[PDB]
């Protein structure tokens, strides 16, 4: 059996808000160090991965490893009919077709509970050091990636240790972003040697609705690999996407 | 400027 | 003649905010002890009741009665054209191709006035009993209405089921099934928050997620909502509208 | 070379948006007094004319006269990347075929370059009107507002004792009435003879764009010449709308 | 499960 | 509807 309680639902809702648009199926890898997500879009542009502790909640029980395949969509729905405030706790059998919710809200006065059909999924299946890291507000994030959107179809991220710049072109003309470097309101740059590379904005701005996890988000880019977008999830882990370059 | 794929790089 | 003069304007407006969706033609019965309306919506599955008394009205006059015809939807349009601390009259003549509506500004130095065209319907009544239900709810309006809508993702019908602990709400639909349960509450910070069961037989039955979401348009218009149920009858969600009246839905169940 | 740098960003903003649903593409003029546009919309019925003056901008820099011929979809959106707290500075070259802008912040700066087109100044006069309201900005596109559910057109008319706007409709008519109060808040009426005249709703509910512009909004009424309402941009100029009245 | 209408009831 | 063109 898997049984994993977790206090503040209000991750789960927010994680599953900002994959339920980018994949609509993944398979949930579920282990005695908690619960990892790993999968790549339709277009096999992105990728994306979720790394959920078990310590991060307050009870975690798992027999054996599960791989659960869920419909992102539908477990995003079931979710919905749950309250920001409300503990949610996963349950699973190990020969089991449906995966249990239950919503126990705050009040002891209500009390949910909903059961999802699962699919024959099957796994998918390295970590790094980046030549430019830059760690500033996910609002700004999001921001600039939206209105770079009204300008373009790709931005330029260029990376010295003097700031970073967004630039972006289009038919009515063109735009440059420079954030210069300045606890959660700073802009800080770790600048290995500098980088540059390209990158649609439909992605960025597919990612950036994992904004509401955290307050800060970091930028880890090198030569001719993908960029790494990553929210830290406090206290329970962290959600990254890996977006490959244009060329 | 094409788009690379995710699959060249980890694969 | 008719005049009747509201300093509470803003129940008129969400009364209609409740009914101009379910219902596009109603008739008004005007009379001495108030107005009321009785209408089923077009496709003849839920029926709606509002009464408001005439000494919940600040100064009220009625003549003769009334049946006044009016289309919901364009007198929904005038009351959008009234801020919600207007005091809004009410006026009509004994035949009348129109209503006249009077809103007065807090201020005093704007006074806005419309004339609404009305409409030759039949009062068409339905014989509505006063009965005994077996399971009748008091609970949260916001609550219920949070319920209906979660659920809707889940279903299209609801089945209510309703025991002297407490009112279980059951959807199913091909992505899964959820049920939620809500216990009577021992005391909560104020009244309105609570929810309490009269029970003198268990009841269950299964309504359609539409008509209630419908239903739950009405809730501006109080805090609380009271279902009424019984074995093979229509469930009755009753809204007060406090000190004036209430708004009352029928929906008939499933099969 | 033009270098105008604007501290309170949000007007250029503000302007703008009252400004690219109505016209598409508009010829800023550019002098040493100010900038200034005047166009009409694409149906020949109203006419626009904007006023910033030189002494509004806190630098202002003008050496040869220039005629922008700007796309005004384009530009608003460049400005929505721009913060309302944000310093913008316009800035051309005299053989530019774009306008520059810059959006400084908190140390973030922006750089933005628009592409301008060729585009080819109607005779406005002075007037003094018979009948002048002068009431709050939020109350007028409250009452275009809620009388475009009632009819197409608004009957305004002005009288010592207040203003009444009025609409007819195939559900019925309404009639609203202000009456003179005793600073913003406030209802002035400036009358010489008593007016009376119909305007088309919808370009109404277009010229209450400008609302976040100012609190106070004027109207002034012809005897049969277009309407007249206007937007203070406090400290820097006016937006002004002329509006012909209906004669069937 | 089908729809029963109100005109069966209240008549 | 009266137009501007006729009145400058």
């Amino acid at each position: 059996m898997f049984e994993a309680r977790l206090v503040q639902g209000s991750i789960l809702k927010k994680v599953l808000e900002a994959l339920k648009d980018l994949i609509n199926e993944a398979c949930w890898d579920i282990s005695s160090s908690g619960v990892n997500l790993q999968s790549m879009d339709s277009s096999h542009v992105s990728l994306v991965q979720l790394t959920l502790r078990s310590e991060g909640f307050d009870t975690y029980r798992c027999d054996r490893n599960l791989a659960m395949g869920v419909n992102l969509t539908s477990m995003s729905k079931i979710l919905k009919c749950a309250g920001n405030e409300d503990i949610i706790t996963l349950r699973a059998e190990d020969n089991a077709d449906t995966l249990a919710l239950v919503f126990e809200a705050p009040n002891q006065e209500k009390v949910s509970d909903y059961e999802m059909k699962l699919m024959d999924l099957d796994v998918e299946q390295p970590e790094q050091e980046y030549s430019c890291v830059v760690k500033m507000p996910s609002g700004e994030f999001a921001r600039i990636c939206r209105d770079l959107s009204h300008i373009g179809d790709a931005v330029v991220i260029s990376c010295a240790k003097d700031g970073v710049k967004f630039s972006a072109s289009g038919e009515l003309g063109n735009g440059n972003i420079k954030l210069s470097q300045t606890e959660e309101e700073a802009v800080t740059i770790e600048m290995n040697e500098p980088v540059q590379l390209t990158f649609a904005l439909r992605y960025l701005n597919f990612f950036t609705k994992a904004t509401p996890l955290s307050s800060t988000v970091t930028l880890s880019m090198s030569a001719d690999v993908p960029l790494v977008v990553e929210y830290k999830i406090a206290d329970m882990g962290h959600l990254k996407y890996y977006l490959a370059p244009k060329i | 400027r094409r788009q690379a794929s995710m699959t060249e790089f980890y694969h």
